[PDB]
C-alpha cells in the first residue's frame, strides 16, 4: 500500500524532470555550432614514448607543472616520469599490484593510487629519507578502488566498485563525506576547477553531480545505454563529458540538466576508456578498446583525427594543464606523448 | 521495512533535482561556444605553436 | 650462352636478396622488440645473423665467378671459401642449440622457468657456437690450401682425400642430424581423445618438416662430395646434379628464418608492430 | 634524522695515507650520490671528489686526482675516501656532503659535521670579503662566473650556502632561485647570466656567517672565495 | 650537450630501468592462479592445504613459485575487473560435490550445484581466457558419498540414467563441467577429486601446471 503509492510518486517526479528538461530544450548545439568553421584535420606525432612498465598500463596523471606525469601498470609499479626527457624520476612499488588509478597531487608531493585491494594509498614523494614512502591508507571501501584525485594536499575524492564515492581527510585517514546514490560500479570521478563540485560515472549508465562540501547529488544526468567508463569536465566547469561502452561519447551541461551532443561512428564499436579536453574545450579526446585515440570537434561532434600508436587497448589518456601536449597509456605496456606541428 | 525505507529516500531525492533552475540549451550552447572562441588562441593543440615554443620537439 | 647467363644471374641474386630480407627482420624485430629477450630469441638472432652474411658475402661473390668467368684471386677465394663454410656450419650448429634449448624446456619444465640465465651465459652459447663452427672446416681450409694446384677451382683443398671429408661430414652433418632427430623425437615424448590425438599428429608434422628440410637440404652435397673424392673425381667438371646439391645448402639459410622465428608466437607480433 | 658522521680524519706525515669514513644514518644512502668537499683553515670550500648512486660515475679534482680514490660501501652506507702521498696542501676539514639528482631534486642539501686532517675551470667570484651588517635591514651579496651558468634547458646551475660559525654548511638557493627545506623566505636568489645576487631581507643574528656561491654546471665544482657577515 | 645534473638524472633512470627489469623478470618465472569458485564450495579449505578486496597466496613447491589470487570477497560487477587477470598460468575453480541436492540459499529456487555450472561456463568460455587452462577441484567428495545413499543425483540431473554409485554418481559430474568448455582444443580441463584430510592436492597442481607450462612452451615455437 504505503510501498505501491510511493513508487508511483517516483515515476511521477521521474516524468516532471523530463519534461521541465524538455521546456528548455529550445535548440541544439549542432544547431548553435552549424556556422562556424571546423577545426580541420588534427595531425599530432608521437613526440616521446615512455617505456619501461612490464604489463598493462590502466592509469596516468598529469602533475600541473605539465611535465612530470604518474602511471600505474599491473606490474606493481607506480612510476613518474619526465615527460621532456623520458628520465625516470622515481619508481615507486605497489604493496598491491592490482592497480587501477593514479592521481598526482596539484602541489607535485604526492602521489595516489589503489585497485582490487579496496585501498587507495597516498605516497610522499618529498621525503628528507630521499625515497617515496607510504604515508597513508584509506580503507573504508568495500570494493575495489576505480578513481582518486586530490583537491589538496589534505583531500582526496575516491571512487569505488561498492556503488560509493567518499571525501577522505588524509591526515586521519577517515573518509569525511560519503556520497551514496550510484546503483552500480562507480568507474569514474572528475573535480570541477573550482573543486567544489565532481562528477561520476556510474555502471548504471548514469552520472551524478555532487556537492564536495555539501555531500548531496544536486543532478542526475542519463542517456547512456551502457556504463560510464570515463568523464571529464568542460574547462570552465559548466559542461562534462562521459565516455561508455556503447560507443558513444556524451556532453552534458549542468545548467540545462541535460545532453548536448553525442559523438559516435558507425565504424566504432568498441568501448570507450578514457576522455579528456584541450586546453579551450573545442577538442575532446577519447580513447578506445580498438587500440585508438579519436579527436573529436567538441562543439560540431566531427571526427577530427586519430592517435593510432598503440598495438592493444587504450586505456587512459590525460591533457597537460598548459594544453601543450596529451599522453597515452596502453595495455600494450607504453606511454605516448603528442602534439602537432605548424 | 527496507523497501518503504529506500523508496522514502529516492522520493525524496527527485524533489531536490526537480527543482533546480534550468537555462535555456542555446544559452548553455552559446556559453560553449564562446569559452572556445576566447581561448583559440592559447590551446597549443587546437593551434600547433612554432618548433621554437614546443617542449617535446 | 649469354641469355642463359643473365636469367640464371638474376635468379641467383634474387634467392640472395631474398635470404638477406628475410634474415634482416629478424635482426629488425631483435633490435626494435625489447620483448624478444628469452634464450629462444638470441639463439634465433645467432641463427638470423649466420644466414643473414649468406647472402651478403657467399653468394654475390659466387654469382660472378661462376657465370661470368671471373678469376677469384688467391686472397678472395680462400677468404670466401673460410666465410662460407663458416656461415654455413654456424646455422647448423645453430639449429642443434634451438632445439636442444626446446629439449630442455619440455624435459625440465620447472628447471627451465626458473632459471636466470643472464646476457653473459648465453653471449658464451652465441660464440661457441661461431668458434666451434670454424674449428671444423676452418683451420683445415687454411692448412690444406696448399696443396691445390695452380689454376684448379676454388674448392677446398682437402677434397682430394676422402677421409677428411668423412671426418668433416660427421661432424658438421651427422652428428647435428643425430642430436636435431634426438631432441625433437623427446619434444614429442613431452605430451605424455580426438582433440588430443590430433594436437599430437600436428606435432609430430611439425618435427618432420624441421628434421625433414634440414636433412634435405644437408645430405645431398655432403654426401655427393665424399663420394666423389672416393672415386677421386672431387677435381673436375661439375655435373648439374652436383651444383644443384651445392645450391640446396644455402637454401637452408633462406628457409631458416621462415621455420623457427617467424613459427614463434613472440617474433610473430613483432612483425606485426614493425608492419603495422 | 639524517645524519652524515666523518672519522678517520688527524694529522698526518707528508707522503702518508689516510682513509676517511662517512657513515649514514636516517636517509637511503645508495639513492643519493656522494661529494668530498675540503676547506683549508681560514679559506673557502673546494671540491673534492664525487662519487655517484650506483657506483658508476666518480669525478675528482686536478689537484687530488690519481692520489685519492673514492668509494661507498652501500650495504653498510658508508662513503670512503682513501688519500695516498698526502701534501700540506691537503691540510683541511673534508665534508661530506649528499646529493640526489633528478627534476626537480635539491643537491647538496645535507652536509656532514666534517673530520680534520692536518699534514705536517669556470671562475666563481665573490669580491666582497666582508660585509658589516645589523639585525632586520636587507643585505644583498654579489656572485660573478667567468661563463654563463645559464644551461640551453633553462636552468642556472648555481647554488648558495651558508656556513655559520663552528657549523658545516648548509644550502640556501639551489639553482640562482629555488629555495631549499628548511629556509626562511627571507632569503631570495636573483641572478641572469654571469652575475647573481643573494638578498637577504630582515637579517637576523642566526643568518651572520660565510656565504659561498658556487657552480654546477660542470665538473670540477668550484667555489666562490665567500662573503662574510659580520655585525 | 647535457648539464651536468642532466647526466646524473639520466644515470639515475637507467639505474630504475636496470631495477624494473629485475623485478620483471623475477615476476615471469612465478605461477599465477586465479582462485575461483562458490561460496561454501570448499574453496577455504584448499587455500589451508596449499600453505577486504583480492587475497593472495604465496607458496613454494618444488622450486616452483605460486601466487595464488582469491578474489570471492569482491562483490562488484566481475566484468569490470576479470580482464586483469587475462595472463594468468591456470585457474582454479572449486566445486563442492555435496551441493549437488542442496539449494541456493540468497534464491531458494536454484540448485547449487546449478549455481556452479553457470559460474564455470562463463569463466570457462571468457574472452579473456580463451588459452587459460582450469583446474577443477571437486571437493566433499566423502560427504557427497553420504548424501547419494540418502538423495541421488535424479534431484540435481533429472535427465540421469545412471545408477546411484560413489564411482558413477562423481564421474557423471565430472563430464557434466568438462562439456560446459566450448574450446576443448585451445583449453584444458583439469579435474581432482579433493576432500578434507587429502594431502595430494598441492602435488595435482604441480602436474597440471608442469603440464600447462610445457603446452604454453610447445605452442609458443609454433610447435602445436
Ligand atoms: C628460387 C628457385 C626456385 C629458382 C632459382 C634457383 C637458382 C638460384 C639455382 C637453383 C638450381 C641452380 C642451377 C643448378 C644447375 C645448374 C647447371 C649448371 O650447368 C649451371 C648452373 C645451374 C644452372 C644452377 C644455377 C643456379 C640455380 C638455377
Ligand atoms: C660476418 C660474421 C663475422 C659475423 C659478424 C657480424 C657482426 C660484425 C655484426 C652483424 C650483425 C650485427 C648485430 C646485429 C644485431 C645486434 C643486436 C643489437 O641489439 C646490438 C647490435 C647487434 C649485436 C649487432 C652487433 C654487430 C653484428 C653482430
Ligand atoms: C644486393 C642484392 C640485390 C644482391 C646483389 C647481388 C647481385 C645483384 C650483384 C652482385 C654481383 C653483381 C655482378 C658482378 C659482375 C657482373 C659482371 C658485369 O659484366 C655485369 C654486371 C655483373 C653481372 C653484376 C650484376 C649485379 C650483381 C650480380
Ligand atoms: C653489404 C652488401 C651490399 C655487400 C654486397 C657485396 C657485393 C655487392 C660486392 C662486394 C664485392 C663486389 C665485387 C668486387 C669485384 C668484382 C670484380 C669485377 O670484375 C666485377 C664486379 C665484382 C664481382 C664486384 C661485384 C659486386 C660485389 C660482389
Ligand atoms: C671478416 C668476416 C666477414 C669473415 C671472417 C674471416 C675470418 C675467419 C678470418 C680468419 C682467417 C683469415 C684468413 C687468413 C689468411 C688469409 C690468406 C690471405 O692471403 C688472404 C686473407 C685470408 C684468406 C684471411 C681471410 C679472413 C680469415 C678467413
Ligand atoms: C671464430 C671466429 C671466426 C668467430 C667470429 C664470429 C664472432 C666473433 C661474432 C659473430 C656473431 C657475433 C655475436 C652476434 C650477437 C651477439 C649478441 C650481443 O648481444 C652480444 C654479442 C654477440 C654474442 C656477438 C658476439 C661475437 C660474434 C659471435
Ligand atoms: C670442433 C668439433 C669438436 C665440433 C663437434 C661438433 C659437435 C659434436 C658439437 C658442435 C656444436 C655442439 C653443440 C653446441 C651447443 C650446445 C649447447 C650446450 O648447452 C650443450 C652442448 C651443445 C648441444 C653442443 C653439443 C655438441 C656439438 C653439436
Ligand atoms: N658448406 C659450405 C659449402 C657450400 C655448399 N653449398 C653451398 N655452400
Amino acid at each position: 500500500s504505503e510501498l505501491d503509492q510511493l513508487r508511483q510518486e517516483a515515476e511521477q517526479l521521474k516524468n516532471q524532470i523530463r519534461d521541465a528538461r524538455k521546456a528548455c530544450a529550445d535548440a541544439t548545439l549542432s544547431q548553435i555550432t552549424n556556422n562556424i568553421d571546423p577545426v580541420g584535420r588534427i595531425q599530432m606525432r608521437t613526440r616521446r614514448t615512455l617505456r619501461g612498465h612490464l604489463a598493462k598500463i590502466y592509469a596516468m596523471h598529469w602533475g600541473t607543472d605539465s611535465r612530470l606525469l604518474v602511471s600505474a601498470s599491473q606490474d606493481g609499479k607506480l612510476i613518474i616520469w619526465d615527460s621532456y626527457t623520458t628520465n625516470k624520476v622515481h619508481a615507486i612499488p605497489l604493496r598491491s599490484s592490482w592497480v587501477m588509478t593514479c592521481a598526482y597531487a596539484p602541489s607535485g608531493n604526492y602521489v595516489a593510487c589503489g585497485g582490487l585491494d579496496n585501498i587507495c594509498s597516498i605516497y610522499n614523494l618529498k621525503t628528507r629519507e630521499g625515497n617515496v614512502r607510504v604515508s597513508r591508507e584509506l580503507a573504508g571501501h568495500t570494493g575495489y578502488l576505480s578513481c582518486c584525485r586530490f583537491l589538496d594536499d589534505n583531500q582526496i575524492v575516491t571512487s569505488s566498485g561498492d556503488t560509493t564515492c567518499a571525501l577522505w581527510d588524509i591526515e586521519t585517514g577517515q573518509q569525511t563525506t560519503t556520497f551514496t546514490g550510484h546503483t552500480g560500479d562507480v568507474m569514474s570521478l572528475s573535480l570541477a576547477p573550482d573543486t567544489r563540485l565532481f562528477v561520476s560515472g556510474a555502471c548504471d549508465a548514469s552520472a551524478k553531480l555532487w556537492d564536495v562540501r555539501e555531500g548531496m547529488c544536486r543532478q542526475t544526468f542519463t542517456g547512456h545505454e551502457s556504463d560510464i567508463n570515463a568523464i571529464c569536465f568542460f574547462p570552465n566547469g559548466n559542461a562534462f563529458a562521459t565516455g561508455s561502452d556503447d560507443a558513444t561519447c556524451r556532453l552534458f551541461d549542468l545548467r540545462a540538466d541535460q545532453e548536448l551532443m553525442t559523438y559516435s561512428h558507425d565504424n566504432i564499436i568498441c568501448g570507450i576508456t578514457s576522455v579528456s579536453f584541450s586546453k579551450s574545450g573545442r577538442l575532446l579526446l577519447a580513447g578506445y578498446d580498438d587500440f585508438n585515440c579519436n579527436v573529436w570537434d567538441a562543439l560540431k561532434a566531427d571526427r577530427a583525427g586519430v592517435l593510432a600508436g598503440h598495438d592493444n587497448r587504450v586505456s587512459c589518456l590525460g591533457v597537460t594543464d598548459d594544453g601543450m601536449a596529451v599522453a597515452t597509456g596502453s595495455w600494450d605496456s607504453f606511454l605516448k606523448i603528442w602534439n602537432g606541428s605548424s | 521495512t527496507a523497501s518503504i525505507a529506500q523508496a522514502r529516500k529516492l522520493v525524496e531525492q527527485l524533489k531536490m533535482e526537480a527543482n533546480i533552475d534550468r537555462i535555456k540549451v542555446s544559452k548553455a550552447a552559446a556559453d560553449l561556444m564562446a569559452y572556445c572562441e576566447a581561448h583559440a588562441k592559447e590551446d597549443p593543440l587546437l593551434t600547433p605553436v612554432p618548433a621554437s615554443e614546443n617542449p617535446f620537439r | 650462352s649469354l641469355s642463359t647467363r643473365v636469367t640464371l644471374a638474376f635468379f641467383m641474386s634474387l634467392v640472395a636478396f631474398a635470404i638477406m630480407l628475410g634474415n634482416a627482420l629478424v635482426i629488425l624485430a631483435f633490435v626494435v622488440d625489447k620483448n624478444l629477450r628469452h634464450r629462444s630469441s638470441y639463439f634465433f638472432l645467432n641463427l638470423a645473423i649466420s644466414d643473414f652474411f649468406v647472402g651478403v658475402i657467399s653468394i654475390p661473390l659466387y654469382i660472378p665467378h661462376t657465370l661470368f668467368e671471373w678469376d677469384f684471386g688467391k686472397e678472395i677465394c680462400v677468404f670466401w671459401l673460410t666465410t662460407d663454410y663458416l656461415l654455413c656450419t654456424a646455422s647448423v650448429y645453430n639449429i642443434v642449440l634451438i632445439s636442444y634449448d626446446r629439449y630442455l624446456s619440455v624435459s625440465n619444465a620447472v628447471s627451465y622457468r626458473t632459471q636466470h640465465t643472464g646476457v653473459l651465459k648465453i653471449v658464451t652459447l652465441m660464440v661457441a657456437v661461431w668458434v666451434l663452427a670454424f674449428l671444423v672446416n676452418g683451420p683445415m681450409i687454411l692448412v690444406s690450401e696448399s696443396w691445390k694446384d695452380e689454376g684448379s677451382e676454388c674448392e677446398p683443398g682437402f677434397f682430394s682425400e676422402w677421409y677428411i671429408l668423412a671426418i668433416t661430414s660427421f661432424l658438421e652433418f651427422v652428428i647435428p642430424v643425430i642430436l636435431v632427430a634426438y631432441f625433437n623425437m623427446n619434444i614429442y615424448w613431452s605430451l605424455w581423445e580426438h582433440v588430443e590425438l590430433l594436437r599430437a599428429r600436428r606435432l609430430a608434422k611439425s618435427l618432420a618438416i624441421l628434421l625433414g628440410v634440414f636433412a634435405v637440404c644437408w645430405a645431398p652435397y655432403s654426401l655427393f662430395t665424399i663420394v666423389l673424392s672416393f672415386y677421386s673425381s672431387a677435381t673436375g667438371p661439375k655435373s648439374v646434379w652436383y651444383r644443384i646439391a651445392f645450391w640446396l645448402q644455402w637454401f637452408n639459410s633462406f628457409v631458416n628464418p621462415l621455420l623457427y622465428p617467424l613459427c614463434h608466437k613472440r617474433f610473430q607480433k613483432a612483425f606485426l608492430k614493425i608492419f603495422c | 634524522d639524517v645524519q652524515l658522521v666523518e672519522s678517520g680524519g688527524g694529522l698526518v706525515q707528508p707522503g702518508g695515507s689516510r682513509k676517511l669514513s662517512c657513515s649514514a644514518s636516517g636517509f637511503a644512502f645508495s639513492s643519493f650520490g656522494m661529494h668530498w668537499v675540503r676547506q683549508a683553515p681560514e679559506k673557502g670550500l673546494e671540491w673534492v671528489a664525487y662519487i655517484s648512486s650506483g657506483s658508476g660515475t666518480i669525478y675528482y679534482a686536478d689537484t687530488v686526482k690519481g692520489r685519492f680514490t673514492i668509494s661507498r660501501d652501500d650495504p653498510k652506507n658508508t662513503l670512503f675516501l682513501q688519500m695516498t702521498s698526502l701534501r700540506s696542501e691537503d691540510t683541511a676539514m673534508y665534508y661530506c656532503v649528499r646529493s640526489i639528482y633528478y627534476y626537480g631534486s635539491s643537491p647538496f642539501d645535507f652536509w656532514g659535521q666534517g673530520t680534520t686532517l692536518t699534514v705536517s675551470d669556470i671562475v666563481m667570484t665573490q669580491a666582497t670579503s666582508s660585509v658589516p651588517v645589523t639585525p632586520g635591514e636587507s643585505v644583498s651579496i654579489s656572485c660573478r662566473s667567468s661563463k654563463s651558468l645559464l644551461h640551453s634547458n633553462g636552468n642556472t646551475y648555481l647554488y648558495w650556502f651558508l656556513q655559520r660559525p663552528g657549523q658545516s654548511p648548509q644550502l640556501l638557493i639551489y639553482r640562482m632561485s629555488n629555495l631549499a627545506s628548511g629556509v626562511p623566505d627571507r632569503f631570495s636568489g636573483s641572478g641572469s647570466g654571469t652575475a647573481f645576487t643573494l638578498t637577504i631581507s630582515r637579517l637576523e643574528a642566526e643568518d651572520v656567517g660565510v656565504y659561498y656561491c658556487m657552480q654546477h654546471l660542470e665538473y670540477p665544482l668550484t667555489f666562490g672565495a665567500g662573503t662574510k657577515l659580520e655585525l | 650537450t647535457l648539464s651536468a645534473e642532466d647526466k646524473a638524472a639520466v644515470e639515475r633512470s637507467k639505474m630504475i630501468d636496470r631495477n624494473l627489469r629485475e623485478d620483471g623478470e623475477k615476476a615471469a618465472r612465478e605461477v599465477k592462479l586465479l582462485l575461483l569458485g562458490a561460496g561454501e564450495s570448499g574453496k577455504n579449505t584448499i587455500v589451508k592445504q596449499m600453505k577486504t578486496g583480492i587475497v593472495e597466496t604465496h607458496f613454494t613447491f618444488k622450486d616452483l613459485h605460486f601466487k595464488m589470487f582469491d578474489v570471492g570477497a569482491q562483490r562488484s560487477e566481475r566484468k569490470k575487473w576479470i580482464h586483469c587477470f587475462e595472463g594468468v598460468t591456470a585457474i582454479i575453480f572449486c566445486v563442492a560435490l555435496s551441493d549437488y541436492d542442496l539449494v541456493l540459499a540468497e534464491d531458494e529456487e536454484m540448485n547449487r550445484m546449478h549455481a556452479s555450472m553457470k559460474l564455470f561456463d562463463s569463466i570457462c568460455n571468457n574472452k579473456w581466457f580463451t588459452d587459460t587452462s582450469i583446474i577443477l577441484f571437486l571437493n566433499k567428495k566423502d560427504l557427497f558419498e553420504e548424501k547419494i545413499k540418502k538423495s541421488p543425483l535424479t534431484i540435481c540431473y533429472p535427465e540421469y540414467a545412471g545408477s546411484n554409485t560413489y564411482e558413477e554418481a562423481a564421474a557423471y559430474i565430472q563430464c557434466q563441467f568438462e562439456d560446459l568448455n566450448k574450446r576443448k582444443d585451445t583449453k584444458e580441463i583439469y579435474t581432482h577429486f579433493t576432500c578434507s584430510t587429502d594431502t595430494k592436492n598441492v602435488q595435482f597442481v604441480f602436474d597440471a601446471v608442469t603440464d600447462v607450462i610445457i603446452k604454453n612452451n610447445l605452442k609458443d615455437c609454433g610447435l602445436f
